[PDB]
């Protein structure tokens, strides 16, 4: 196992030991059924990968200086043009929905028709970092841990924005300037009685 | 067999050898809340935590208050020290309470897991090697390792006496804090002020003359 | 906005995703769904006239919704 | 404040209602003497009315357009605007006394169920046992939580009779 | 025409995995299609709720001209 | 010797019985091939005021 | 053993005799388990080396007239440029955190991947001062003792600074000038009543 989410508590019997990122965390027993646990595994891996890409993009835009993740689609609501890396994109919102819908429909349709494949390999791994399944167990643990961390980070991005109105980098700088005076307990939104 | 009421029938659940091993067993349980052994064990842990917390708080209220009466210190009253301390502070009370809740929740959760499973906090490779010292002794609520640095619990001859001095004192402290609240709602002054006012004239300055504790007189 | 271009593109896109993407999933779901007329076609993937009508209907609805939203100027 | 209401200490209809009640009481008092029983009783009623109005205004109650106090049942609004004494604290008070009564009765039934004739104890109340259980019922929430956690609060489905469906 | 759904398949494929609802809706298609009282009860329940909805929406949002002034109506 | 012991407590398994899933005392068990040889007496009377009934060997379980 | 921390007391049975700096000091029984003793031993040696570097750096920077250890990062709080030995450095605080993070992460990862090695040797000992294992035990004792003294010295540096405000060299001169009038008892915070 990867560890213990509750030091001293017995791990659930429905969680296999060879499962990556198995910390024995299942208080609600959601993955008790073997069929549900199989779907939950690929769902968590897909969510982790999407959240990793999303958090990386949200941090990259603010670090480079093109606004935050929330202000990015503000060009399509009131007379604006999309700018990727400071370069004007010649596509309107109507063309973006068609391209994205068709592309995502085709990709996700092939993925769904595959039959719940979590680790495809081959064309998706040109460098061959997981050619042998012996060392792939340790690399999968890093992927699931980074995915869970990125999921928590994206949830934190959404919550901190909905509570203050600033981007993740701006909130980090404000917290660094005043840690005790600028946190979730001082925004007047999270805890109403503070 | 010491009893809280000479002649009263001691409950059967407080006369068992397991219950008699607890410190300060005086057969006091009129409501019968400790009939269940599991409930008795949980309440024993709660009483120990209450005793230690009340002793620390009452000490922090009485000693600085007694030193303030003299010229040793200038600590304000316990019911007003929070505002004075938060005025010239680096953080608001909300942020401080949040940090406190997180830090206290971690250790309280570890203590809770140890209560549910004794010695379970000694799981290898879980607390950076410090898990070996996180295993309590054979008695619940009395851990060693980092706690008790002087090693005064290793001597068994005084052990049974030491526990008797911890619960009893704690119980007294638990009542002291209660008085500290009642007096605050009956006189409007601090505990040392009430003690001095009573010592000046006990036959006329007491709870029978405050006009609150005896509304029918 | 050219209505012909939008309608033609939406219909062609839905027909393409219905013939090359969701055809296998639909066939697997239709067979597991358990008088009739067999609409046999020479299409190598079995994409018959009924599937053409269904996917064309979805494409037309999407195209007209897009045209309507763009006509609202918002 | 809450729901567009105004505090009773500032409501004009509240003071008007107080004046109306005192006016009808004074009008009834005008027909009696000054040192008789009806005069003293009417004066006592007037003092009680004045004290009641002052106590209701001092409590911070909210009055509507009719000048009558309005209660706040939402825990958030009650705890945020100082109205927990209307519906929150009395809620927990009733819960404590009601659970007290229910727990004492349940304990009495369980105690007399293991005797020779439980029905006889049900019609002729065993006063010593009932008094002991009534005094021991002060810790009903703790005892109830312990009974629920041990699994002894409920009865198994196989031991309860049901209809033939 | 091959496309579409079969209500029996949707009912049979709607059982929770943990078994909270037991068999789920297995056999519910036959007990509804073969029972006219079940269909009549469902129809009357929906029609009664819709009639109440009509009453509430009709007094609150009058659809006919000069209806709100006619108090008796 | 067939059937439950006399004086023992059994649980009624008859669905239409008033004492279904209830405990009753065994009075006597018939040794012939009758359909309901077990005689069970109950502390609580039914709607008809009866406190005893006859049950089969498979309709009673030692509980 | 190196000695006895408490004369007349018996050394613990869980402390090996060949362990460097083994004075039998373990009243809390922290190193009771063998798995914890190994990690704590490596941690103590690493802490001693880092403390020796820190104390030497603080003493040298205050003795050479380039400020104390507390005012060293003050240039990045009010605007300024860091200077090493009087030579200006054009690296801002943002570029310093990234380079230090990458370098420290790589070095510490390489050190931890060896399985907790305390005395690697080879490339780290080009002069061969510990080529023979006979004299290795004596020098290890000197290293652990100097490291413990440096740890105590750094704790004293932080405590005396938070108590007075001056640096270690300035505090030593003040104590040498007025020993009875300047000590921990006269700072006003160590002893509350006096
Ligand atoms: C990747 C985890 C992560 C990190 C590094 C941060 C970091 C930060 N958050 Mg944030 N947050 C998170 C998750 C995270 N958050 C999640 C999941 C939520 C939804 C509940 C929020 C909701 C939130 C709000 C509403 C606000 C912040 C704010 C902030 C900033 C000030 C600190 C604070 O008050 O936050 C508090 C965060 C929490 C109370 C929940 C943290 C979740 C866990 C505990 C952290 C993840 C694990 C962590 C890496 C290791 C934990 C071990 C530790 C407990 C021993 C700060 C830079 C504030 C801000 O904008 O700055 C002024 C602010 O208002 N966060
Ligand atoms: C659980 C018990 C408890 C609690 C909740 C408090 C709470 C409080 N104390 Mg108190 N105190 C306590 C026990 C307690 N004390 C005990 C047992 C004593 C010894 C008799 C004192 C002596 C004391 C004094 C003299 C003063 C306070 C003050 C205060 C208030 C300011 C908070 C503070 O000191 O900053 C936070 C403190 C720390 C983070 C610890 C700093 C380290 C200290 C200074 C060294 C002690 C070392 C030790 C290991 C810790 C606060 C309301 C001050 C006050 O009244 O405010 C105006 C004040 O003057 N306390
Ligand atoms: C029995 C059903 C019931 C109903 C119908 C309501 C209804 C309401 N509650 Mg509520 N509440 C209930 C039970 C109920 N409560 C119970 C049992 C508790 C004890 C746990 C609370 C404790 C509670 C609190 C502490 C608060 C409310 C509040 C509210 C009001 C708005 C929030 C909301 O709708 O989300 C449902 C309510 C909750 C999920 C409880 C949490 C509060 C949520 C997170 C909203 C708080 C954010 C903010 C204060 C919203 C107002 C913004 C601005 C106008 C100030 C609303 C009229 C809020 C309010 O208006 O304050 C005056 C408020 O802060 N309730
Ligand atoms: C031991 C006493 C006792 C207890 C613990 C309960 C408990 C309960 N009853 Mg019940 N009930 C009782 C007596 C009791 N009842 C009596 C005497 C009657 C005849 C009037 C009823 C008639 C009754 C009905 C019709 C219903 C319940 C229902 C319920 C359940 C819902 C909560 C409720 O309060 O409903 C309300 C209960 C009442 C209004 C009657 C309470 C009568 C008093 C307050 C009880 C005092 C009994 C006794 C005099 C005190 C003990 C004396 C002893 C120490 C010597 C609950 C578990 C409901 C249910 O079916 O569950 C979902 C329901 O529909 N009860
Ligand atoms: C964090 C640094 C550190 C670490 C990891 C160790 C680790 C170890 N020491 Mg060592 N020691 C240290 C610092 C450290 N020491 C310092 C600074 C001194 C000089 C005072 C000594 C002097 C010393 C002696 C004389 C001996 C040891 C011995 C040992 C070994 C015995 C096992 C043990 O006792 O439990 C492990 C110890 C720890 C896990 C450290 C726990 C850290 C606690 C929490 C520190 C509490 C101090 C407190 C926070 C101070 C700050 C004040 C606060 C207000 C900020 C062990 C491997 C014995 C040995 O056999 O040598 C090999 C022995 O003879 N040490
Ligand atoms: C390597 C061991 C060492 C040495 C040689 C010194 C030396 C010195 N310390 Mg010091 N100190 C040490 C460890 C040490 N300390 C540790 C571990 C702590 C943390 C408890 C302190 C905390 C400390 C404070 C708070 C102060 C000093 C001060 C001083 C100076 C005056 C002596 C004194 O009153 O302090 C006594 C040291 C101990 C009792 C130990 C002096 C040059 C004082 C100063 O700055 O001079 C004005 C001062 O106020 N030290
Ligand atoms: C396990 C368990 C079990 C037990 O039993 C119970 C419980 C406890 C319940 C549990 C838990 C759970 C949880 C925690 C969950 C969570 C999740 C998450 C958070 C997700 C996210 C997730 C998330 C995600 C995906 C995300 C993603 C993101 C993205 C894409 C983004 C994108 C973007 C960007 C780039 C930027 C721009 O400008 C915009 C946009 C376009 C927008
Ligand atoms: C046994 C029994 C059984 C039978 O059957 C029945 C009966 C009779 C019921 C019983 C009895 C009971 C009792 C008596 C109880 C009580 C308890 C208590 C009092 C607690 C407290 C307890 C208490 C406690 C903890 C306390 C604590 C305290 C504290 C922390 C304090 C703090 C503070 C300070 C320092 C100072 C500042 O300035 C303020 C503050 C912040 C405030
Ligand atoms: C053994 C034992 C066991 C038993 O059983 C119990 C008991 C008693 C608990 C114990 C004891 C303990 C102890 C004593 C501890 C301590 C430690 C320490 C002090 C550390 C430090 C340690 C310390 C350290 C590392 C330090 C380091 C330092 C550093 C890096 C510095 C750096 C720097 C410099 C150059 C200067 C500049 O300007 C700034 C900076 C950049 C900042
Ligand atoms: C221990 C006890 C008895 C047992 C009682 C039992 C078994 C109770 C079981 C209850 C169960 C299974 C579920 C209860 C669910 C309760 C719900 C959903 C109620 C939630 C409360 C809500 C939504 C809000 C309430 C309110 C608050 C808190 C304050 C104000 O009231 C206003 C308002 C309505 C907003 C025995 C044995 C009869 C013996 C005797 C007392
Ligand atoms: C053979 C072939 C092919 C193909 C061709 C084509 C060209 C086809 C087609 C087809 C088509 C071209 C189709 C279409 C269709 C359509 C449809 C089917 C429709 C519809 C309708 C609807 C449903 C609508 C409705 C509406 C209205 C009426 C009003 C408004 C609203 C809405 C819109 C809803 C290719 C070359 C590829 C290859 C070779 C072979
Ligand atoms: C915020 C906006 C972005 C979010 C967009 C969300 C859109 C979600 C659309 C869901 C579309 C369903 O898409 C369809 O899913 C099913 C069910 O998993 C997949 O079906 C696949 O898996 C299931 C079981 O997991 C198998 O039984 C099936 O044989 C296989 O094809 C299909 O291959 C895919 O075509």
């Amino acid at each position: 196992k990867a560890g213990n989410w509750l030091p001293g508590s017995d791990a659930p019997a429905w969680l296999p030991d060879d499962l990556p990122g198995n910390y024995g965390f299942d208080p609600l027993s959601l993955g008790k059924e073997p069929a549900s646990l199989k779907r939950f595994t690929e769902s968590e891996v897909i969510h982790g990968r999407w959240a990793m890409l999303g958090v990386a993009g949200s941090l990259a835009v603010e670090l480079l200086g093109y606004g935050n993740w929330y202000d990015a689609p503000l060009w399509a609501v009131n007379g604006g043009k999309a700018t990727w890396f400071g370069i004007e994109v010649p596509f309107d919102l109507n063309a973006l929905l068609a391209f994205e819908f068709v592309a995502m429909a085709a990709a996700e349709g092939q993925r769904g028709d595959a039959g719940g494949v979590v680790y495809p390999g081959g064309a998706f791994d040109p460098l061959g970092f997981a050619k042998d399944s012996s060392k792939s167990g340790e690399l999968k643990l890093k992927e699931i841990k980074n995915g869970r961390l990125a999921m928590v980070a994206f949830l934190g991005f959404v919550a901190q924005h909905a509570a203050t109105g600033k981007g993740p980098i701006a909130a980090l700088g404000e917290h660094l300037a005043n840690p005790w005076g600028a946190n979730f307990a001082t925004n007047g939104i999270s805890v109403p009685f503070f | 067999r010491q009893s809280w009421l000479p002649g009263s029938q001691i409950p059967a659940h407080l006369d068992t050898p397991a219950a008699q091993a607890l410190a300060g067993n005086f057969g006091f349980d009129p409501l019968g809340l400790g009939k269940d052994p599991v409930a008795l064990r949980w309440y024993q842990q709660a009483e120990l935590i209450h005793c230690r917390t009340a002793m620390a708080g009452v000490a922090g209220i009485l000693i600085p208050g007694l030193l303030t009466k003299a010229g040793a210190l200038n600590v304000p009253e316990w019911y007003d020290a929070g505002k004075v301390a938060i005025e010239n502070s680096f953080a608001p009370w909300g942020s401080l309470l949040a940090v406190q809740l997180f830090l206290c929740g971690f250790v309280e959760a570890k203590r809770w897991q140890d209560i549910r499973k004794p010695g379970s906090q000694g799981e290898p490779g879980s607390f950076l090697g410090f898990e070996a010292s996180l295993k309590g002794t054979s008695e619940l609520g009395y851990p060693g390792g980092p706690f008790d640095p002087l090693g005064l619990s290793k001597e068994a001859d005084k052990w049974a006496d030491w526990k008797l001095k911890e619960v009893k004192n704690g119980r007294l402290a638990m009542l002291a804090f209660l008085g500290f609240v009642a007096q605050k709602y009956a006189t409007g002054a601090g505990p040392v002020d009430n003690l001095a006012a009573h010592l000046k004239d006990p036959w006329h300055v007491n709870y029978a003359t405050n006009g609150v504790s005896l509304p029918f007189l | 906005l050219d209505p012909q271009i939008v309608i033609s593109g939406s219909t062609a896109a839905f027909l393409a995703i219905g013939r090359f993407v969701f055809l296998g999933y639909q066939r697997r779901e239709a067979n597991f769904d358990s008088n009739s007329t067999i609409f046999a076609t020479n299409d190598p993937a079995g994409f018959n006239i009924i599937d053409v009508a269904g996917w064309g209907a979805l494409g037309h609805a999407v195209g007209f919704a897009v045209l309507a939203i763009n006509s609202l100027q918002g | 404040d809450i729901a567009g209401l105004t505090p009773c200490s500032e409501s004009k209809a509240y003071a008007k209602l107080e004046k109306k009640e005192l006016k009808t009481l004074e009008k009834r008092l005008k027909q009696y003497e000054a040192d008789s029983a009806p005069a003293v009783a009417l004066k006592a009623t007037m003092e009680r009315t004045k004290a009641r109005f002052a106590n209701y205004a001092k409590a911070g109650l909210l009055c509507g357009n009719d000048g009558l106090p309005h209660l706040i049942a939402d825990p958030g609004l009650a705890l945020k605007y100082g109205h927990a004494g209307e519906v929150f604290i009395p809620t927990f008070g009733f819960l404590y006394v009601a659970g007290y009564i229910g727990y004492v009765g349940r304990q009495y039934l369980i105690a007399v169920k293991g005797e020779a004739k439980p029905t006889d104890k049900e019609i002729i109340i065993d006063v010593p046992l009932a008094t002991k259980l009534a005094w021991q019922g002060a810790g009903w929430p703790l005892a109830a939580v312990q009974e629920l956690q041990r699994g002894t609060l409920l009865e198994k489905e196989e031991n309860i009779t049901v209809s033939p469906r | 025409f091959g496309i579409g759904h079969r209500m029996q398949a949707i009912l049979e494929a709607h059982t929770p995995p943990s078994g909270s609802l037991g068999a789920g809706h297995k056999g519910l298609f036959d007990t509804v299609n073969n029972s006219l009282h079940f269909q009549l009860g469902l129809a009357l329940a929906s029609v009664g709720t819709i009639t109440s909805l009509v009453a509430q929406h009709m007094y609150s949002l009058p659809p006919y001209a000069f209806q709100a002034i006619d108090f008796t109506t | 010797e067939v059937g439950p012991k006399r004086g023992s407590l059994v649980k009624i398994l008859r669905p239409e019985s008033y004492w279904f899933n209830q405990v009753g005392k065994v009075v006597s068990v018939d040794q012939s091939g009758v359909r309901y040889p077990v005689v069970v007496r109950f502390e609580n009377q039914n709607y008809a005021g009866v406190t005893t009934n006859n049950y089969a060997l498979d309709e009673v379980v030692a509980a």
